[PDB]
């Protein structure tokens, strides 16, 4: 729950900052270089960046946005490469040989234990 | 000693230093971002200017209207061109009004506010042209020129407003000053608290 | 016969088979036990033969899993 | 005790909870996906409407026909435009029939079913035009309008059918209800089986 909360929170927060910065362009450029990205398009962009897939179908075009993406590449790659293996390791370790024996009428059984090899 | 307040005060020093660093770093970032725009605008001369000829080239360019929410609307408008006198070249140069116009279509002197009707962009260019068509020999404009790079283009307006330039360099400096005040007040609290503790 | 779609019938046949069966199983667990509150065997030989087919224990069973 | 049936029953709880979660999550996913479409359609007003002028602009746009299996077939058709009265604006606005038409070419009131022959798309637009050309002063249409965003465009049809909208929100709710019934029947079986086992 700690790893999931920090991963999801960081991803959604960082997607919101790049959303704001790409939709309101560089001040020096008189805000003319903005890009109309939705919030979900920014969430998808950060996942494609964190995983290092980097399709370049969508990418940050403003200077403030490219700036932020350099710091997100330095922090978010290490976060994804550390957290995703560990969240997958904490899930799905389902014990295959739990459960119990069901006896059937007219058929006996024996229990074998000790040095099972 | 050590004291209970040390953790909050040392974190306050880390914040004040991060704001000093972020102030200086954002000052350099805005410095390089504004360098080419600020030179390209402030190198332009300011001049007294007078209209000397006007004409349509007998050919049309296309603008794009928007309805709001996902429209293209590509539509023709008349290309009117206007030539103007200036104090540096004293010779024929093409007027483009705002910088954007020049960047989007430098063969015409104007672009109308693009609309769903060809007739409205036609009459808009006629309604604009009949002004500069009569300003022949009128009292001078004040206008902008760039002999080093644009010897045959002339502008009525600046490329940016100085307000957005000023704000981009004000808030880095305020960020740096706030960071310095946080460092000073925190060090003052640490170094004065031990004097009060000895004097108690 | 174009201009009509039937995709929902294919999907419903799977959804109704899986969940419909699952509820029959459960409802059977709630009715068998509830009746007792309200109010070697032949089956095992069939289950033994089926288990011996499902594994490759016999010639028949090893032909089945190769198919 | 423990019992042999515990493994299947606890797996049945994991399934019922996964269906409850998937029901709620898909309800939010379809919620955000339908939010902009449902507002953009349901904000449009419904009005009584009458034709007031019709004309061809003397210029042609291109459609694309398909043969089936990999054809482009780019072919010209006449641009006819139609203006219509409505109860909110009471003024000249362009009729576009369906929403798709407006989105693909808002300068014309119609797009024909595109075909390999220019003559068939010509006569199709003539055969369409001769209807709206005579409907001048006829009994009103019922038609759709959007004063907040499209003050000069008018539609004969909705942007989506309510059936596909309804199905997108029905099956999430059914998925949630099925998940709840699986959880309830499984917990009922677990908690009743121990009463039957004690009573035996
Ligand atoms: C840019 C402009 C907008 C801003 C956008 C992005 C910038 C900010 C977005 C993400 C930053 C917050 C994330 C974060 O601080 O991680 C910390 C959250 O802290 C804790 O969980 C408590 C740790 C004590 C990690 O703390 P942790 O739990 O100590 O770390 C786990 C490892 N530890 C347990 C193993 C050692
Ligand atoms: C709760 C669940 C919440 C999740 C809800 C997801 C809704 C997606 C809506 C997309 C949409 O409106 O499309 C827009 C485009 O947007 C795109 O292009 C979408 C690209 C993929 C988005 C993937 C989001 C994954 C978030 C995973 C987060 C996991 C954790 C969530 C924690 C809360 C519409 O395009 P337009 O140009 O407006 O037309
Ligand atoms: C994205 C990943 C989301 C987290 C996954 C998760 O929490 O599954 C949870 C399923 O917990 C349940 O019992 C209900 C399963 C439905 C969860 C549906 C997820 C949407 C995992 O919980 P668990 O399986 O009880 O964890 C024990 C780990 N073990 C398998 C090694 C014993
Ligand atoms: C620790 C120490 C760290 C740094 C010490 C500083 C070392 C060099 C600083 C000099 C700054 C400077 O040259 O101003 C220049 C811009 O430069 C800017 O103002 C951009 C801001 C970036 C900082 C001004 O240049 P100019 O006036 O245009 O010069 C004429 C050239 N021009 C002909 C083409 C017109
Ligand atoms: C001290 C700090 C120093 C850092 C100072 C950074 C200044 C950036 C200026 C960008 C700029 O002028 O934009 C240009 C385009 O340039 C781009 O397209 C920028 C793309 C992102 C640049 C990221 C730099 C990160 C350096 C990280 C280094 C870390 C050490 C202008 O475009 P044009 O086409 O001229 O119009
Ligand atoms: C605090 C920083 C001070 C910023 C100084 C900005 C100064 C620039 C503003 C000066 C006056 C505004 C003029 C209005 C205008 O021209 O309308 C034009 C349209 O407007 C828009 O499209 C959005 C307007 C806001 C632009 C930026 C908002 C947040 C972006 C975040 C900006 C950078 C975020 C992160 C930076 C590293
Ligand atoms: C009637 C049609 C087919 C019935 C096949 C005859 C049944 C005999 C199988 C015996 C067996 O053990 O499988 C053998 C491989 O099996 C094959 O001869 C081919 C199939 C092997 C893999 C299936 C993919 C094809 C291997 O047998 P062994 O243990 O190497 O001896
Ligand atoms: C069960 C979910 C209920 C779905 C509700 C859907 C409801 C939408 C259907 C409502 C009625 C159909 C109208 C027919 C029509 O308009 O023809 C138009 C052309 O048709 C096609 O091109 C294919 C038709 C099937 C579309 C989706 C099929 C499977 C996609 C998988 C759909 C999502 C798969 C995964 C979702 C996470
Ligand atoms: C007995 C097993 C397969 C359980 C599966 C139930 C399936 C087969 C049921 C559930 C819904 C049913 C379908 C729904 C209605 C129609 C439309 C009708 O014009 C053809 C039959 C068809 C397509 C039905 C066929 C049988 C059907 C698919
Ligand atoms: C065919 C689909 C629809 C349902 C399958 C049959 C279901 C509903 C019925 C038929 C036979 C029944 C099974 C008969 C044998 C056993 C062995 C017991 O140790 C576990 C439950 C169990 C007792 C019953 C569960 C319910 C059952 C599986
Ligand atoms: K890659």
């Amino acid at each position: 729950v700690n790893l999931l909360s920090i991963f999801i929170s960081t991803w959604l927060t960082a997607a919101g900052f790049i959303h704001l910065v790409e939709n309101s362009g560089d001040p020096w450029e008189n805000f003319q270089n903005n890009q109309a990205l939705t919030y979900w398009e920014c969430v998808y962009l950060l996942m494609v960046t964190m995983s290092t897939v980097g399709y370049g179908d969508v990418y940050a075009k403003t200077t403030l946005g490219r700036l932020f993406m350099v710091f997100f590449i330095l922090g978010g790659l290490a976060m994804f490469a550390s957290y995703v293996p560990e969240i997958i390791e904490l899930i799905g370790n389902r014990k295959k040989y739990g459960g119990s024996y069901s006896a059937v009428s007219g058929r006996k059984h024996i229990v074998v234990c000790g040095h099972i090899t | 000693t050590v004291t209970a307040l040390k953790a909050g005060e040392d974190k306050s020093i880390r914040l004040g230093l991060f704001l000093i660093i972020s102030g200086v770093v954002s000052l350099f970032i805005f410095g390089f971002c504004w360098l080419s725009p600020a030179l390209q605008d402030l190198q332009a001369t300011e001049a007294n200017c007078t209209v000397l000829s006007v004409q349509q080239i007998g050919e049309v360019f296309e603008c794009t209207f928007t309805c709001g929410a996902d429209c293209r609307g590509t539509s023709q408008y008349p290309c009117v061109q206007v030539y103007v006198n200036n104090s540096e070249s004293n010779s024929r140069a093409l007027l483009h009004s705002d910088e954007h116009q020049l960047l989007t279509n430098p063969k015409c002197s104007y672009i109308p506010p693009c609309k769903r009707e060809n007739q409205k962009n036609l009459e808009s260019v006629m309604n604009w042209q009949q002004y500069w068509k009569d300003e022949i020999g009128s009292q001078p404009f004040t206008c902008y020129f760039n002999q080093h790079q644009r010897p045959d283009d002339v502008l009525l307006h600046r490329t940016h407003d100085e307000i957005v330039l000023l704000h981009c360099f004000l808030w880095p400096l305020v960020t740096f000053v706030v960071g310095v005040l946080i460092v000073v007040l925190t060090i003052c609290a640490k170094s004065l608290a031990v004097k009060a503790e000895a004097m108690k | 016969s174009r201009g009509q779609r039937m995709w929902w019938a294919f999907l419903a046949s799977s959804m109704v088979t899986f969940f419909g069966g699952l509820f029959i199983i459960l409802l059977w667990r709630t009715l068998k036990y509830l009746w007792t509150v309200c109010c070697v065997g032949w089956m095992t030989s069939v289950k033994d033969w089926a288990g011996v087919m499902i594994s490759a224990q016999t010639l028949t069973g090893r032909v089945l899993v190769v198919l």
